């Protein structure tokens, strides 16, 4: 498969473009792996129905 | 503007609400402002409501 370590970035954050997920720009995959040690460092935010925007 | 932290080691459950008046005057009467507003949040949460005046 095509595996992509989210590393510290969470898919959503990798999406929006957290100051630190720049690394994951224009990325692609088959199976995005979200990590625990993961965090977001950028203007706090709330995504209503985050679940879906994710899924 | 009130804040009430959670220090204990367990999930706290808050049950609150918002009041909807019958007349644009029942508001005035009770809450002065012509249009209520309520917000309850946390570092990860956030939800805001505005009263629907009516009958």
């Amino acid at each position: 498969h095509r595996i992509l370590d989210g590393i510290d970035c969470t898919l959503i954050d990798a999406l929006l473009g957290d100051p630190h997920c720049d690394v994951f720009q224009n990325e692609t995959w088959d199976l995005f792996v979200e990590r625990s040690k993961a965090f977001s460092n950028c203007y706090p935010y709330d995504v209503p129905d985050y679940a879906s925007l994710r899924s | 503007n009130v804040t009430m932290p959670n220090n204990d080691n367990f999930d706290k459950l808050y049950i609150w609400g918002i009041h909807h008046p019958s007349t644009n005057q029942e508001q005035t009467s009770l809450y002065v402002q012509a249009s209520g507003r309520v917000t309850v949040s946390t570092r990860r949460s956030q939800q805001t409501i505005i009263p629907n005046i009516g009958s």
